[PDB]
RNA sequence: CCUAUGCAGCUUUAGGGCAGGUUAUUAUUCAAUAAACUACCUUUUUUCUGGGACGGACGCUCUUAUUAAAGAAACAAGAGUGAGCAAUGGUUUUUACUAAUUAUAAAAAAGAAAAGCUUAACUGCAAUACAAACAAUUAAAGCAGGGGCAUUGUCGGCAAUAAUGCAUUGAAGAAAUA
């Protein structure tokens, strides 16, 4: 990644080493039947909503919408 | 009668009926029939475990 | 091959004897999916030998 | 079992491959015994190739 | 329909039984339910003020029997157990000795009870043995708590049961009636202020006649279970009814059969009750009770430890396994025992002649750690006796005894 | 209980008014097994939720009571009627249930009437026999 | 971190490969095991266990 | 008058919803579902611009003026394009030929046409450079495998300069786990 962008990520605390996280349930002898969860597909869609989305992907905060009544 | 949703009920006969059956016979009849005619007239009782042992 | 409870007994046996508790029992066998990963089933009190 | 079946299919296909190649080459060769354009002495060899090769391939298709 | 819709139906689960908390009763049965399930004195007072004229004999009895449960003890006099939940005979806390009621609840209970007592007298002749037993039990509870000093209707309740050679009981008696009558009378003669001389004579005379004629002669003890039999034994012990031992043997037999159902708080009561009565020939009964502490060690409290040790010393029953359990439990609960309580416990071990290393070792460590020790004459001799009787030697007990003597000499009243 | 209150506060303003009206009828009908059901709508293209109330279908019937020798008008839901028929009728329903479970003034008054009448007839019959 | 609207960081693809579970183990080098034995912190005359 | 992270009211055959009534279907002795009509709720309705509206325009190539290194803007000017080809690709032989493209002084050991055989319009990698805010975009010696035409040279599409679209979501072939 370009130097200017990389420093900002490091300055914010980005330290990931692998594409995903390891699964403790896969270690032999450490399988907990209670904490069973079928493997899910990772979501690739960023949250770009300017009201409740990521602050790093919008210029400024927008007012929330009205509730149905 | 379990899935009849109240439309069908088990009936215990105390006296001989023209079409429902004879005394002591446990049969299935429409809920409306028992509600309006058989029950108030005193010719039958609902097929509860206590009634079946006592009468059936 | 050690399980979660077995590993505790191996590392801290005194944690069980001081409380007068029996040590954890060892496993019977490992799942066949791990064949080629382990050679023997560990014993909670290891058997030491001379070298 | 699935791996064994898949290997069997590939082996059978490769056994028949040499014959398929021979037909592929043969179907695109001009048979001069069925050409009457030469008797006409009007068209070039390339035009003869297109006229008869296309008819043979389309009929086979 | 571009935007597809999914519909879910959510059912709102509600309790099966109604708690009469906010609605006003409008019927004979509804009023009874609201009174019975009342949660606070303000609710009971509100019901009486509004529906005063729509009351019957049953309504007055129900209100009286539930009032003792609405009077709560101080939070400072209760200690919560770790993870214990309400169950059959088990509470989530244990009470310190001589627990006091809440400061702001006494005037309310006294005021409410005075109104009830005023309107009750006309209904005295329409009571059944069940209703009489519950009233006696309720008043005994109301005397143990600082609500009343005497039962105005005690003379009438006792006469009603006594009439016609206990004819009313002969037809409408159950196991609960005998347990409540004896237990209630005991709490009306010992709790709080000691007694009146005339009251003591009447209560003791009635109990003796009731026990012999009903439970013994007519064999009504067949209606009693382990818990009810234990309650009767406690009542007899407090009344010091040591003359008749035939009933004591019968009650002990019932306890022996249903030993499994008793908790440590009930086993200790049996030990103390037998010790007070002096019945020490039932070694087999003692052995069965001792075997009940093996598994229920998590339900023992300092009161149970103190009672068990003192009862064993008085009875002369020495069980090494039971004493070992009490010593180890006491060693951890040293912070809960009082100075006077912990001296009696030490003396109990000395009388039995049992030396418990962990128990005495913990006590010696605590005493030495204290910079300034002040031992009172009331229990100074008890702690010295325990060390001498227990055989504690020069290791560190002489230093503890030395400090004990110095503190005693420091005052010498 | 906490979840029930949380759901109720999310109802549409008009659905709240309907809910209160339904609850105010408890003392006028034989509540029985009547229960409250909430309708929730979700959509695929947006993260929006709509909460609304599901009405109760009330039935007017006349059930026979041998103790009272009368056909008693009653307002019931289908589930309550099915339960009464299964248990053995109105008389068995009232005599096999405590006052706490009724949760209705109309039901409580009717039950109290039946219980008192049953005792009087039983006592007289018992003395005769 | 906002870049004005270009949003250049989210123009890259996503990978979903799961790393091996063995990344959760403690790694011990053979050269480090020997150094302890040479210094005298480990007894090489008897079986060495994880304890 | 113009400019906003703009606000509000009103209108409709702008998008979505059903939550009152009517209507349709179904079910129990005041009910459930809804691409309909009325009522109600909520949301959207670019920018550039010799001020704004109206009109026009938004990607990618060639050429003209700002000289003969490169680069260089305006609602400046003059022309193209959102493809085609199973040969119009690859490679050998022959010779009375040396053209054409949207536009253009490319090119003779080179091309075009004619005749023959072919599928490199490949699989897995790659030193070093051009350009460039970044993303991407451009040229490429060389190594291993399987091939084509020659018989030891060339082929990783087309004389060259345009014929295009990130991520996400969805789908297909195969393979590895669980
Ligand atoms: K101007
Ligand atoms: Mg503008
Ligand atoms: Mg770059
Ligand atoms: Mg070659
Ligand atoms: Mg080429």
């Amino acid at each position: 990644l370009h130097k200017a962008y990389a420093k900002k990520l490091l300055k914010l605390g980005f330290k990931r080493r692998f594409w995903t996280d390891p699964d403790p349930q896969m270690v032999p002898g450490f399988f907990d039947p209670s904490k069973y969860k079928p493997r899910e597909r990772l979501n690739g869609k960023p949250n770009l909503r300017p009201d409740i989305g990521c602050p790093a992907l919008r210029q400024s905060q927008r007012p929330l919408k009205k509730l149905p009544r | 009668v379990e899935e009849s949703n109240g439309k069908l009920v088990k009936i215990v006969l105390l006296d001989d009926v023209d079409r429902v059956g004879q005394q002591g016979q446990t049969v299935v009849v429409k809920a409306g029939l028992m509600r309006h005619l058989l029950f108030p007239e005193g010719k039958a009782l609902y097929a509860t475990p206590e009634n079946e042992a006592k009468y059936s | 091959y050690y399980t979660k409870d077995g590993l505790e007994g191996l590392l801290f046996p005194k944690r069980f004897t001081d409380k007068n508790l029996p040590l954890p029992r060892p496993a019977v066998a490992w799942h066949p999916k791990f064949d080629g990963k382990f050679d023997a089933v560990g014993q909670i009190p290891p058997v030491y030998e001379a070298v | 079992e699935k791996r064994t079946k898949r290997a069997k299919e590939i082996n059978d296909a490769l056994a028949k491959m040499p014959q398929l190649i021979a037909d592929y080459k043969a179907a695109r060769k001009i048979d001069w015994a069925e050409v009457s354009i030469i008797d006409k002495l009007t068209l070039s060899k390339k035009q003869i190739r297109e006229k008869y090769v296309k008819r043979r391939l389309m009929k086979q298709n | 329909y571009r935007n597809k819709v999914t519909i879910e139906y959510i059912k709102l689960k509600e309790p099966e039984n109604d708690d009469y908390a906010t609605r006003d009763p409008t019927n004979y049965a509804q009023l009874l339910g609201a009174i019975s399930i009342s949660r606070h004195l303000d609710r009971t007072t509100y019901l009486y003020e509004t529906f005063k004229d729509k009351f019957d004999t049953i309504h007055y009895v129900t209100a009286l029997t539930k009032l003792p449960g609405l009077v709560h003890y101080r939070g400072a006099d209760l200690v919560m157990r770790d993870g214990v939940q309400w169950s059959e005979g088990v509470k989530p806390f244990w009470q310190k000795p001589n627990a006091q009621p809440r400061k702001h609840l006494l005037p309310k209970a006294q005021g409410l009870l005075s109104k009830l007592e005023e309107q009750f007298p006309p209904h005295l002749n329409n009571l059944f043995p069940r209703q009489t037993a519950n009233l006696i039990w309720a008043y005994g509870q109301l005397k143990r708590k600082q609500v009343v000093a005497a039962c105005p209707f005690l003379g009438d309740f006792l006469l009603s049961l006594r009439r016609d050679n206990f004819l009313a009981l002969d037809k409408h008696a159950t196991g609960a009636d005998y347990a409540q009558i004896v237990k209630g009378l005991a709490n009306l003669q010992t709790a709080g202020s000691p007694a009146d001389e005339d009251t003591r004579a009447l209560i003791e005379d009635f109990v003796d006649q009731l026990t012999q004629e009903m439970l013994l002669r007519r064999g009504h003890a067949r209606l009693l279970d382990a818990r009810e039999a234990q309650s009767i034994l406690w009542g007899l012990g407090k009344l010091n009814r040591r003359k008749n031992t035939a009933i004591i043997d019968v009650l002990c037999d019932v306890v022996l059969a249903g030993v499994n159902s008793l908790t440590p708080t009930a086993l200790a009561g049996a030990f103390s009750a037998l010790a007070k009565l002096g019945h020490s020939s039932r070694t087999d009964v003692f052995e069965a009770m001792a075997k009940g502490y093996h598994l229920q060690t998590t339900l023992m409290s300092p009161q149970d430890v103190s009672l068990t040790v003192c009862a064993c010393a008085d009875l002369g029953f020495r069980d090494d396994n039971l004493l070992k359990i009490c010593g180890l439990k006491a060693a951890d609960m040293l912070g809960e025992f009082s100075n006077a309580s912990l001296a009696w416990l030490m003396a109990g071990f000395g009388r039995l002649g049992y030396n418990h290393e962990a128990f005495f070792s913990a006590v010696n460590k605590s005493v030495l750690a204290e910079p300034v020790v002040e031992v009172e004459p009331g229990f100074a001799w008890r702690v010295l006796s325990a060390y001498a009787g227990s055989g504690r030697k020069d290791s560190e007990s002489l230093k503890v005894c030395g400090r004990i003597t110095e503190a005693f000499l420091a005052k010498l009243y | 209980q906490q979840k029930n209150v949380e759901i109720a506060r999310k109802l549409l303003p008009l659905a709240k008014k309907q809910l209160k009206g339904l609850l105010d009828r408890q003392d006028n009908v034989l509540w029985g097994k009547t229960d409250i059901v909430i309708r929730k709508r979700t959509f695929k293209k947006n993260d929006e939720e709509l909460y609304s109330l599901v009405q109760v279908q009330w039935l007017d019937v006349k059930l026979w009571s041998n103790i009272l020798q009368e056909r008693v008008p009653l307002t019931l839901s289908q589930e309550t009627l099915t339960h009464i028929e299964s248990i053995g009728g109105l008389d068995d329903y009232l005599l096999k249930t405590p006052d706490s479970q009724m949760k209705s003034n109309f039901s409580s008054d009717l039950r109290w009437r039946v219980v008192c009448e049953a005792m009087k007839q039983g006592e007289a019959e018992s003395k005769q026999k | 971190l906002y870049d004005g609207g270009q949003l250049g960081l989210v123009k890259f693809p996503v990978t979903r490969q799961i790393p091996s579970y063995e990344v959760l183990y403690n790694q011990l080098g053979v050269s480090k095991l020997v150094e302890f034995i040479q210094l005298g912190l480990l007894d090489h005359t008897k079986t060495i266990t994880m304890k």
